[PDB]
RNA sequence: AAAUUGAAGAGUUUGAUCAUGGCUCAGAUUGAACGCUGGCGGCAGGCCUAACACAUGCAAGUCGAACGGUAACAGGAAGAAGCUUGCUUCUUUGCUGACGAGUGGCGGACGGGUGAGUAAUGUCUGGGAAACUGCCUGAUGGAGGGGGAUAACUACUGGAAACGGUAGCUAAUACCGCAUAACGUCGCAAGACCAAAGAGGGGGACCUUCGGGCCUCUUGCCAUCGGAUGUGCCCAGAUGGGAUUAGCUAGUAGGUGGGGUAACGGCUCACCUAGGCGACGAUCCCUAGCUGGUCUGAGAGGAUGACCAGCCACACUGGAACUGAGACACGGUCCAGACUCCUACGGGAGGCAGCAGUGGGGAAUAUUGCACAAUGGGCGCAAGCCUGAUGCAGCCAUGCCGCGUGUAUGAAGAAGGCCUUCGGGUUGUAAAGUACUUUCAGCGGGGAGGAAGGGAGUAAAGUUAAUACCUUUGCUCAUUGACGUUACCCGCAGAAGAAGCACCGGCUAACUCCGUGCCAGCAGCCGCGGUAAUACGGAGGGUGCAAGCGUUAAUCGGAAUUACUG
């Protein structure tokens, strides 16, 4: 880049991308562990997994990373599945 | 005003023949060599670099000594306070040297000289002393006061000696200048540049500049933009020794003439339009004579036939120069001339120039456009560019020697004497012939002729032996032959059959 | 920007008295004031219906030394205006400050008017007024300044004035060198053979 | 009170006529150009062409009151000395006024440029419902206790440069757990789950580890529900032409369910139904940013979309997402293309449709200027710093408006020119002469306003333990204008420095002589030119405009000549 400041910002946004992607591939991983169980047919393996679910794609809307609607929808579809199988 | 006066730094020229190493002096004082570096190897240009040196201050300007530049170094001489004239003790005198001591004299412009060569054992001082003795110029201590100095110009032996001499040469006489005052000067060499605009070199013999004063070189009139001072990009004040190149005038200028600066630039704008008026006049009155001066519908001879250049060179100083040096390789056979000169690159209305009118589209230096290229490579059109001027007056003289058709006699194909005469209805007439040497063809001319005068001439219709009726009839064999418009058939006679 | 050559001229062509000249002199002893200029003004002008309306017009313009595109500028505000614009062009042109300055008598000429506006010469409600087509307005008081008092221009000015008919809607004090412009000037206070409505259809067609 | 209360025709077909019908003129208008000419000023306008290519400067920073900090300069200091004993120079130490480089915050999504693309994820009018929304704002509560890092820097090392490699090492309002957790999110509910950060100003007992604790106020941080502004989305109508384009369509149209978005939705995927569009013009082709409005017209219309303002779209070309409240980013990133620059040859760098400026194209369009003083934007508690936005200045008669280039007097009415039947007529009160004025330009002298604020003190209130600090409002003192030689006013000199352009046969205001002789030439239309040419060219005279005047180009008018009105 050109301005100083520029410069600066792609290197800001290059480790904030690093930081975001990071954390965002984590919560993925632990919104798909939920739907695995329930293409599994387990209840409480679709529970606990959804457990430990809700706390993170809570805090990462409450992170900047996800808004709040995205994380509700999460907990909301798959709680709607999870019950309507045990 | 005031009639202030203050020491300057004395501009100095130097002059000769070709290859004394003209430019081998400046380049080693300025420690920069950049001679060998550029096309041609040798310096097609004009520059000035000022150097800082004890004692005081001086500044350089060279001009390349060649026939061609008629008008380089007789605007260098008279600009300058000091000239020098290298010569080598191989090279002796040369008449391209003693048309730089006409320049000398006629500019009443103070004289030093230096001897290039100390190195070459075949290479004398004595020699080129007594020479040109026999010229008023350069006398040594015979009460002349003039002074020889010595140089390797290789070696960077003093040196010392030419430079003192320059310095005092400088300093016996009395050097007028102001710091503060009305600017004006003389200008070197104009150019067009892409970017910066049109710009000029200017020696300003009064010094003092400003980015808001208005300055006037001849017809083009404007307000400076910026300052450039050799390498240095930029310059905020330049004085009555050193100089800088102008930028932000209008136009390209002349490639010299007196310019000076103006409080306003309103009150200028009339004058350089006035100056147009003028030159405009006198263009019209030149064109009216010329074309008058015949008296006549046309050429008495036909010599009707000649060759049309375009050219457009990137500096100002070439344009008029080597156009002198360009009507001198005219004859009045094939007679050239130019059309359009132009003060840089190339243009669309100068490939529709070339495209009225067929001719070559030449340039001293210079690139083609990016809508230049659609129009020279659709049409048909030449585009070619040189590095230096003696590759291009030889083309050009190639271009006209081309152009000439000339057939001063042909070669016999073959000769045939005829024979026992026979009638046919077509023809009228069939001369039976047998052919003596070569081969005899049928679109090729003969020349008929009886007892070494001839009788008759034309070129052949149908050459037919039998009934075979062959185009090619060698020699020694049975031929036969008839033409139309040839009534008398008499043996004894020969044909003669040539190609052309 | 205003015409500088003979004026008897003028007179002579629209075949009236233009006023352009003081009065001190019978003006068919300055010229040959029913004749056209030139070598053909002996010659009739057998004159078109476009051409009554063009001298016309002119004629109007002369007097009161306006060129055509103020003129004309004037033309399209006296129709802007309300009532007949015929009458609003002659209000407008009898506003003129170089006009009104000729009118109490301060100038010769209305070019002799102008020419004390144009030099600062003319105050309006002791404010100086240098622009000779100012529009003077009801219950204005025009002067001369007091360092212009003393010029005999003034003087004869106002002893000719004294002799030419007195205009109704201005006061005028020649003591003082000042006066009022009580009203705008009717219609049936300016001279009756101006044809407006000719200068009206010349720019309506 | 007033505020669409407005409308013309002429020449030319014929021997002549009436009708038909085209061509042509008078008018307004212009981002104009060219030819001749050219004094001043105010206000405006200024690449219409190549969305052609661009050298150089400048156009986006700022905060030390988030943070480790010193390298510059500036003081200060135990202690070195300049020592001529209070003046001091340097060795030192961030002690502090500040501040390069660095982390961090907020801004680089605004302001400014362009109109390529787009006949519709556009615009205009009018409505909808499924949403987010930095800074500013109201409400109610949090702001607890910890942890591992890292740039800078240090050491070693590679590069011509750009910019790197190792290992050390350290701070925070950088970053992450843990606690706390509802008028929040999920859930019928029971329940389950989510955050944060400090930094400054001043200070009374009180005292220590002299850092501060603690007291107090300012400010920033977190949560939730609102306000305001901004933005996304959906429907209807309108918004160019062409049928010498009539059929178009597989995510296509709908349904179910999963996924997806901030949010509704074929947005996406699977499955199912076989629909959906189209002569009320689909599809295809050509062209084009839309509007307020602008020009013209009595109107209805016609033409149009510079300058100002609103919306959209674009940022070298094609594609892409990252950061962020906001971008698929005008001076950010990545890939590919076209092109250019640097290089020590191995490798690097850039994108003026920001402001100046350059080349190129063109009939044609400006200075590489001054200033943040004013308004407004970014950052900052502030002071202030930045701002080619903006305010101004330069250039061009490009246009509009104003003014000048003198005023008055001046006769047998001169000389000269021009016509003349040689009587005289004209140029012409024109000139000369005579007085007289002095705008503008020139030169000196003086001198508004655009300035509100901000800075020191002071006093009062609200604060509070407090007269501190903070903040508000009065007071005084000294100050802030790029333009600028400002506007404007006074003085000096003298009519002194300031008039050209087209036209004069009819249309059409303005007539004669000489030259030419179907030539040279004119010509908007008719039509002029072969011996009297008011039509060519010169002259005298005249007409119309006037710092302009003509010619060319261009829209509408007249043209009821696309006729809805008609």
């Amino acid at each position: 880049a050109n301005i100083k400041s520029a410069k600066k910002r792609a290197i800001q946004s290059e480790k904030a991308r690093k930081h975001n992607a990071s954390r965002r591939s984590m919560m993925r991983t632990f919104i798909k562990k939920v739907y695995a169980a329930i293409e599994a047919g387990d209840k409480a393996a679709a529970q606990k997994a959804f457990n430990e679910m809700q706390p993170i794609v809570d805090r990462q809307a409450a992170k900047g990373l996800i808004h709040k609607n995205k994380a509700a929808r999460h907990k909301a579809n798959l709680t709607a599945q999870i019950n309507k199988l045990a | 005003t005031g009639a202030a006066a203050e020491p300057r730094a004395p501009v100095v020229t130097i002059m000769g023949h070709v290859d004394h190493g003209k430019t081998s002096l400046l380049d080693y004082i300025r420690s920069t060599k950049v001679a060998s570096g550029e096309a041609g190897g040798i310096t097609q240009h004009i520059g000035a670099y000022h150097v800082e040196t004890e004692n005081g201050m001086i500044t350089f300007l060279d001009t390349p000594g060649h026939a061609a530049f008629t008008s380089m170094r007789a605007r260098g001489a008279q600009a300058t306070d000091i000239v020098v004239l290298v010569v080598a003790a191989d090279d002796g005198v040369m008449p391209q040297t003693i048309e730089a001591i006409q320049h000398a004299k006629a500019a009443q412009v103070p004289v030093v000289v230096a001897v290039n060569k100390i190195d070459k054992p075949e290479a004398d001082p004595d020699r080129v002393k007594n020479e040109l003795s026999q010229y008023g110029i350069l006398p040594e201590e015979w009460g002349g006061e003039s002074q020889f100095v010595h140089v390797s110009a290789k070696a960077g032996t003093g040196i010392d000696e030419l430079l003192d001499a320059i310095l005092l040469q400088a300093e016996v006489l009395e050097l007028k200048a102001v710091r503060k005052g009305m600017a004006s000067g003389a200008v070197i060499e104009s150019f067009l540049d892409k970017g910066r605009g049109p710009v000029a070199t200017v020696l300003v013999r009064e010094g003092t500049l400003h980015k808001g004063d208005i300055v006037l070189c001849g017809f083009e009139y404007g307000r400076v933009r910026a300052m450039r001072n050799e390498l240095g990009q930029e310059v905020l004040e330049a004085g009555p020794s050193i100089p800088v190149e102008i930028l932000g005038l209008s136009g390209v200028p002349a490639a010299g003439d007196e310019v000076t600066v103006v409080r306003d630039e309103k009150k200028a704008r009339e004058v350089a339009l006035y100056r147009q008026g003028k030159f405009r006049e006198v263009k019209l009155a030149r064109q009216q004579k010329s074309k008058l001066e015949n008296m006549f519908a046309n050429m008495t001879e036909g010599e009707v036939h000649e060759v049309n250049i375009v050219l457009k060179a990137d500096v100002q100083g070439s344009v008029e120069a080597i156009s002198d040096s360009l009507l001198k390789l005219s004859t009045d056979e094939v007679k050239v001339k130019i059309i359009g000169s132009g003060v840089g690159g190339i243009t669309e209305t100068d490939a529709t120039l070339a495209a009225a009118s067929n001719a070559i589209l030449v340039g001293f230096n210079v690139r083609a456009d990016a809508s230049a290229r659609k129009v020279i490579e659709a049409e048909s059109l030449d585009l070619r560019y040189y590095s230096v001027i003696y590759n291009l007056i030889d083309e050009v003289k190639a271009a006209m020697s081309g152009m000439l058709s000339p057939e001063l006699k042909q070669q016999i194909i073959g000769l045939a004497e005829v024979r026992d005469v026979f009638k046919s209805p077509k023809f009228g007439a069939i001369a039976g012939c047998m052919v003596t040497e070569g081969v005899v063809k049928r679109h090729n001319p003969i020349r008929v002729l009886r007892d070494n005068v001839v009788i008759y001439e034309g070129e052949l219709e149908s050459l037919r032996r039998f009934k075979d009726d062959v185009n090619e009839v060698r020699n020694g064999m049975e031929c036969g032959i008839g033409v139309k418009n040839y009534n008398d058939v008499r043996t004894g006679d020969v044909i003669e059959v040539f190609e052309i | 920007a205003r015409y500088l050559g003979p004026k008897l001229k003028l007179s002579r062509r629209e075949g009236t008295d233009l006023f352009l000249k003081s009065g001190v002199r019978a003006i068919d002893t300055k010229c040959k004031i029913e004749q056209a200029p030139g070598q053909h003004g002996a010659r009739k002008p057998r004159l078109s219906d476009y051409g009554v309306q063009l001298r016309e017009k002119q004629k109007v313009r002369r007097i009161y030394g306006v060129l055509e595109r103020q003129f004309r500028n004037y033309y399209k505000e006296a129709a802007r205006l309300k009532g007949n614009t015929g009458e609003n062009l002659l209000a407008l042109l009898e506003g003129r400050l170089d006009n009104v300055v000729y009118r109490m008598g301060f100038g010769a000429t209305r070019a002799e008017a102008r020419q004390l506006v144009s030099h600062k010469a003319i105050m309006v409600n002791g404010r100086v007024v240098n622009i000779a087509s100012y529009q003077v307005s009801p219950n204005d008081v025009v002067s001369i300044r007091e360092k212009a008092k003393k010029q005999s221009r003034v003087k004869a000015a106002l002893e000719l004035a004294e002799q030419r008919e007195k205009p109704t809607w201005l006061e005028v004090d020649a003591g003082k060198m000042e006066g009022t412009f009580k009203r705008k000037p009717e219609r049936s206070d300016l001279s009756a053979d101006i044809n407006e409505h000719l200068i009206v259809e010349l720019y309506s067609k």
